[PDB]
């Protein structure tokens, strides 16, 4: 289930910057940076949980992780 | 405004271990924040190049700024590693290697 909702990506970016036009297929690289963001977030979260000896991912893990990874996601 | 099912499936696919409902809702929030942040960055790239479009070079620069694209880890490799064939075809119709 690796197929991306391209229209959706286009709409999200539209929502934030309605006058930005994405050229052909650039949405595919945007989606790629998103997958890499969630990959990083998944790894950071899992590490937090591991640090707690928590056998499942909890909100506090993802919260601290999101803070770290969003910082890493700056342009 | 991205589908929560897709986000849960990708996220679980990467995290590989069970996640609470609330944790997932957090990941969704973080995802919305991610798109807001990058939207502003791509605007800077475009506006700076004096154009109204996002170009491949813009998003590559993004990913380079994120520590993702490096000399050791070029974009084509991230594409090959992480995207399905039909997408790679579009992005790399000829080897850029």
């Amino acid at each position: 289930r690796r197929t991306v909702p391209r229209g959706t990506l286009r709409k999200i970016i539209k929502k934030h910057k309605p006058h930005l036009r994405l050229a052909a297929n650039t949405d595919l690289l945007v989606h790629l940076s998103f997958l890499l963001f969630l990959h990083r977030l998944a790894e950071e979260a899992r590490t937090n949980a591991f640090e707690n000896k928590c056998k499942i991912i909890k909100p506090e893990h993802t919260i601290a992780a999101a803070k770290v990874i969003l910082k890493k996601s700056r342009g | 405004e991205i589908a929560s099912s897709l986000i849960k499936q990708i996220f679980s696919h990467y995290v590989k271990t069970p996640v609470t409902r609330d944790a997932y809702k957090i990941v969704e929030k973080c995802s919305e924040r991610y798109f807001k942040q990058i939207s502003s960055d791509l605007e800077a790239y475009s506006q700076h190049a004096g154009r109204k479009t996002v170009e491949m070079a813009d998003v590559e620069l993004l990913m380079r700024r994120q520590g993702l694209v490096t000399d050791k880890m070029p974009l084509h490799v991230l594409v090959e590693r992480h995207l399905p064939l039909e997408y790679r075809k579009l992005l790399i119709p000829i080897a850029v290697s």
